[PDB]
């Protein structure tokens, strides 16, 4: 066990929204 | 840069590292691994290094 | 086609000879409907990159 707690909501929502694509479909890699 | 005309330096501070250990009798190529690792990095964090 | 317009002018046009004066009136409306107060909210920091 390991002590650790949920950050703030506020916090949390706003991490969550800029969370873009890792891998993504390129029909290009030349 | 896996094609044998690009190098890169990436600056990192500190960073968690992770290692596995192959037997040298085996060849392989080891762009998989790199490639798991860049799929799970994001402006929130990153995985630990391989 | 606030005032001087209701059965006067077909649905399709609009009057030229009024056009001051509806153009007033919707201005009006304009500012009237923006008396407000911006109300503060909940500032935070964030821990991503950018």
């Amino acid at each position: 066990d390991i002590i650790t707690r949920p950050t703030s909501d506020s916090i949390a929502a706003v991490a969550n929204a800029t969370k873009p694509a890792a891998v993504v479909s390129d029909p290009q890699s030349m | 840069v896996k094609a044998g005309r690009t190098r890169v330096l990436v600056e990192l501070g500190h960073y968690v590292y992770t290692l596995h250990y192959y037997d040298p009798q085996i060849s392989l190529d080891e762009a998989p691994i790199l490639e798991e690792w860049l799929s799970k990095i994001n402006p929130a964090g990153i995985p630990p290094v391989p | 086609k606030t005032v001087l317009s209701r059965g006067y002018i077909d649905n399709a046009q609009f009057n030229p000879l009024a056009l001051r004066s509806n153009v007033l009136l919707m201005l009006l409306q304009f500012t009237l409907s923006n008396l407000k107060i911006n109300k503060s909210s909940t500032f935070t920091s964030d821990v991503t990159t950018i």
